[PDB]
């Protein structure tokens, strides 16, 4: 929630074989969560030896090509696997279904720390680069660079220091280094505008977001609803169920020094629109609020509109 | 009780090329082998919105939006040469015969009682009136649709190929024959018994028509006008397109096959208002509006469900008609 | 409207620059409006003093060209052209225009 | 009653494309065979001369407009130097039978209008039609700008129905007044030709061969073809003088304007110079629209009331009536 001093970069981050099932009843893109989760990841790689921290994320998936296919000429999509090894026995395994897919998509990162005149921009956009290259992103590995030479920069800027036109200068050389993508920010707004305006049947928000993703047909007062952006269903965090175990009570856990909690996750709304239709690129961040009692754990788009 | 076939249709008789134009001087058209043609070529024009504009929006500003910049686009002209008077229009018409016997059908009792009623039109009169009708709508300038009108002396030569030469020259001139009315001579009787003896199926006939109009000195013809789809395109493109050969103006051949055919005199609210397009419903499409009203009983339609079903005979002008839209050719039948 | 001329910027953009080389060459009519906005960078073989010819070819002529074609394709009430509607349209397809001048009159800057 | 869905009439006055030629002196006596003028390209350095916005705070456009000047291609149709005369030739042919429509629908619309431009042409002669379409001749306001600043401008009408000349027509255009509508013989006798060709009682074809004296080898402007996208601004973006085979050219359907001037009863000031007809007359040389139809002088009004309505207007109206029934062009709805 701190306003960052720097807007990092990592301008084409090529992943293959990501996780696209994401939820229980989405299947496109790989969840923002994880996306904030590499953040942490990686500030938890480089933001011990820097004095800095990492919060901010920007998305902007340039292409998206899946792993599907579709079953005899049906207008379903069944996805397509990876083979297993064999038991004991050596029949065949219990193969179960896992989705894939094929992304990139830049990072704008946001430095919010102390350490950035201690050290000048290449440097620690170099190194975060060079520790962001070796993880793992969302089920999936991040692809190298070849010999194709030209994105192989990795700016930076500085949002303390400057002028309103210097930082739409900043502002027309970054979204200008991402032309062709798709920026990713969750609506409330919308998302409230529609229980609102549905709001005489029933407040069910499930109803409402089945019926917010759709080619909708109506009558006379062929017709089909229309929108101004692309619309998705993501999921938007965890919606923890179980009273907070101790560490030591649950079996089988992960580690035995942290707590765990059981959890469905949450549903919301986002959307698709290009980096240039928003102004300033501290609207485009996925910070996460989280809190303890209250089992409600959220990725949220704040500071936007 | 016998009644009409489903699917008839009827080949086109009278069969015209395309006229092709060119143009050189007069007191030199007896030399008309080397003439240039006359090549379609492009020009630009500034308008102004001048149709009847609705008056419930009158308003100065759009009206001024209007007139200050106003719409521009690219009209294609024809024109003669700069030494060149006269506008050499050459086609040739070839006259097939054997005009009742159709070339579909979908029974045969209602074939052979059409060729038997065809055949006893032929043996009770000949087609010697509809002979010399075609030989007036080539003897004028009737084939030049607009080039007639404002010229001088329209001098028509129709030549007759047999073999690789001419038999018999003709030498007309479409002002001294009237444009209306229907006269013969003893040239005029002998195109006409040219073209009865092709149509009654008694010899080959290939008449090439070779017209002479005096327009003026560069004065601008008019061939025909192609179609072009503009639903308000960017950069203002074309709005009229001509025509055209390999590098020469032309004239459609269903143009020329409408102007020949132009026989009608019998439609039954005037004569004097001219000859029209011999077509069933007989509809000139300049006017927008369809003589032979399927409210009386002179239509093509009825004619000949009666006269052939039937046996009734219509008048031997409207068995005139009949047959001059059986020999136009179209589909019939339901 | 903006959102589909601001869609249609973004994916000309993208679209656009698949290539790395182009320049003035025949058939380049559109390079008069597309030289800068819908285009990618050039080759750099040339003379450094050419700065000028992409620096400073604005959204003015590809950008007016957009919108005189969006105007020219699509239209407004024309029995009701004093109402408010086509006004409110006239006004979004000139912010339409303007904010594409702005986002693609630095294609060489 | 009322009109039909589509009228449309023909191009009478239809005239044809000009040939500017040229040549030496005492020639035009018997010019046959002068060479022509053509079109001819040169370069041009444009620098620019036009308006800039006020409070000029940015240098940026002191040095862009001219350290990156621009460079172009302007054709300029000069005469050579040893010839004087733009012999503007061309032809014009008169059809008549005016009222007669080209394309009309309704019959009874179709009556009333054939009576009433026949009680025109047979009650008041179309002598004042031709008396001004023969000021139009006379003068060379055909020539829509090469009249300004000459010694001569000579006409020569001539009239042609078979293959020989008939007499000598020899005028100037500074003794002839531009806006005089007033009544000559020699005038009056072409005007009788033309009053003959006008009416229907027979044909006539007039060329006109305006020796326009402009100077030894001065600068003509023939028209502008226009151009679009596809083309850079080298390549002869600016102007394209209009052209036939090897010589320069003047349009038919600008001279075709350029002669049909009945309308001096446009309503703000005739003293202001005549007009070129047209229903809704307006002049986008000046760009105002007189004769509004929030006004009674729209001719759809003058027609609509002279042909439905059976009121008939002024006889100055009717002339005018008449001078856009001879033009031709599209009406109806």
């Amino acid at each position: 929630v701190t306003d960052p001093e720097a807007l990092l970069l990592l301008p084409r981050l090529s992943i293959q074989n990501a996780n696209a099932i994401s939820s229980p009843l989405t299947w496109g893109f790989p969840s923002p969560g994880a996306f904030t989760g590499f953040v942490h990841a990686l500030q938890r790689r480089v933001g011990i030896s820097l004095d800095i921290e990492l919060d901010g994320v920007g998305i902007v998936c340039h292409r998206f090509e899946a792993q599907i296919s579709q079953p005899a000429g049906k207008r379903t999509k069944v996805f397509n696997l990876t083979r297993n090894p064999l038991n004991r026995d050596g029949s065949t395994a219990a193969i179960v279904e896992e989705g894939r897919a094929h992304l990139e998509v830049s990072l704008l990162l946001g430095v919010h720390g102390d350490g950035l005149d201690d050290h000048p921009a290449q440097e620690i956009a170099r190194q975060v680069q060079e520790q962001a290259g070796a993880m793992r992103l969302a089920g999936g590995s991040i692809l190298p660079w070849c010999n194709e030479r030209f994105p192989a920069p990795n700016a930076e800027l500085l949002m303390l220091g400057g002028s309103d036109e210097q930082r739409r200068k900043n502002q027309r050389r970054l979204t200008r280094r991402l032309l062709p993508g798709f920026a990713l920010v969750s609506r409330e707004a919308l998302l409230q505008q529609h229980l609102e305006t549905l709001r005489t049947t029933l407040p069910e928000a499930t109803t409402l977001d089945a019926l917010l993703d759709l080619c909708r047909i109506n009558f006379e007062p062929w017709q089909v609803r229309d929108k101004p952006g692309w619309l998705v269903p993501i999921p938007a965090g965890y919606n923890a169920l179980s009273p907070l175990y101790l560490p030591g009570e649950v079996r089988n856990a992960r580690d035995r020094e942290t707590p765990l909690r059981f959890v469905e996750n949450l549903f919301g709304l986002g959307e698709w629109l290009s980096p240039h239709r928003v102004a300033a690129l501290s609207d485009l961040l996925w910070y996460h609020h989280a809190e303890p009692d209250k089992g409600l754990y959220r990725w949220s788009t704040p500071r936007f509109v | 009780i016998l009644s009409t076939a489903s699917v008839l249709a009827f080949e086109r008789k009278l069969d015209p090329s395309d006229a092709l134009m060119s143009a050189g001087a007069w007191a030199q058209r007896d030399a008309s082998q080397e003439w240039p043609a006359v090549t379609v070529r492009e020009k630009s024009v500034r308008g102004t919105i001048s149709n009847r504009l609705k008056t419930k929006d009158r308003d100065p500003a759009k009206l001024d939006a209007s007139i200050q910049s106003p719409n521009l686009q690219t009209v294609d002209v024809a024109n003669l040469p700069s030494d060149a008077d006269t506008l050499k229009v050459r086609f040739t018409l070839r006259v097939l015969g054997g005009a009742g016997t159709p070339s579909a059908c979908n029974d045969a009792a209602y074939r052979d009682k059409l060729l038997q009623t065809v055949a006893t039109y032929v043996n009770d009169q000949g087609f010697a009136e509809l002979a010399r009708r075609y030989a007036h709508n080539l003897a004028n300038a009737r084939f030049l649709w607009r080039n007639r009108v404002g010229a001088e002396a329209v001098e028509v030569r129709i030549n007759h190929i047999r073999q690789g030469e001419v038999a018999r020259a003709w030498r007309f001139d479409a002002l001294a024959i009237g444009l209306r009315d229907f006269k013969a001579d003893a040239e005029l009787d002998a195109l006409a018994e040219l073209i009865a003896s092709g149509l009654s199926g008694s010899g080959h006939v290939l008449l090439e028509v070779v017209a002479f109009a005096r327009i003026g000195d560069g004065q601008e013809v008019f061939p025909s006008q192609e179609l072009i789809l503009d639903k308000g395109d960017k950069k203002g493109q074309k709005s009229k397109t001509l025509y055209s050969v390999r590098d020469a103006a032309a004239i459609h051949s269903q143009k020329i096959g409408n102007a020949l055919r132009t026989i009608d005199t019998w439609y039954p609210d005037e004569d004097g208002l001219g000859p029209i397009a011999v077509e069933p419903y007989g509809s000139v499409t300049s006017q927008g509006k369809a003589y032979r009203q399927p409210k009386q009983k002179l239509d093509f339609y009825t004619l000949l469900d009666n006269w052939v079903l039937r046996d009734e005979a219509p008048a031997v002008e409207q068995q005139h008609y009949v047959i001059a839209n059986l020999i136009r050719g179209g589909v019939f039948g339901e | 409207v903006a959102q589909i001329c601001d869609e249609a910027l973004q994916y000309a953009a993208r679209l656009r620059e698949l290539e790395p080389g182009w320049s003035a060459t025949p058939g380049c009519q559109l390079h008069d409006a597309e030289q800068l906005w819908l285009d990618p960078l050039r080759a750099q073989t040339d003379e450094t003093f050419l700065q000028r010819r992409l620096r400073g070819d604005w959204p003015a002529e590809v950008g007016n060209r957009f919108a005189n074609w969006l105007n020219r394709a699509v239209s407004s009430d024309s029995q009701i052209l004093g109402s408010p509607e086509a006004a409110q349209w006239s006004q979004e397809l000139s912010k339409e225009l303007t904010m594409f001048k702005e986002i693609l009159e630095d294609e060489r800057d």
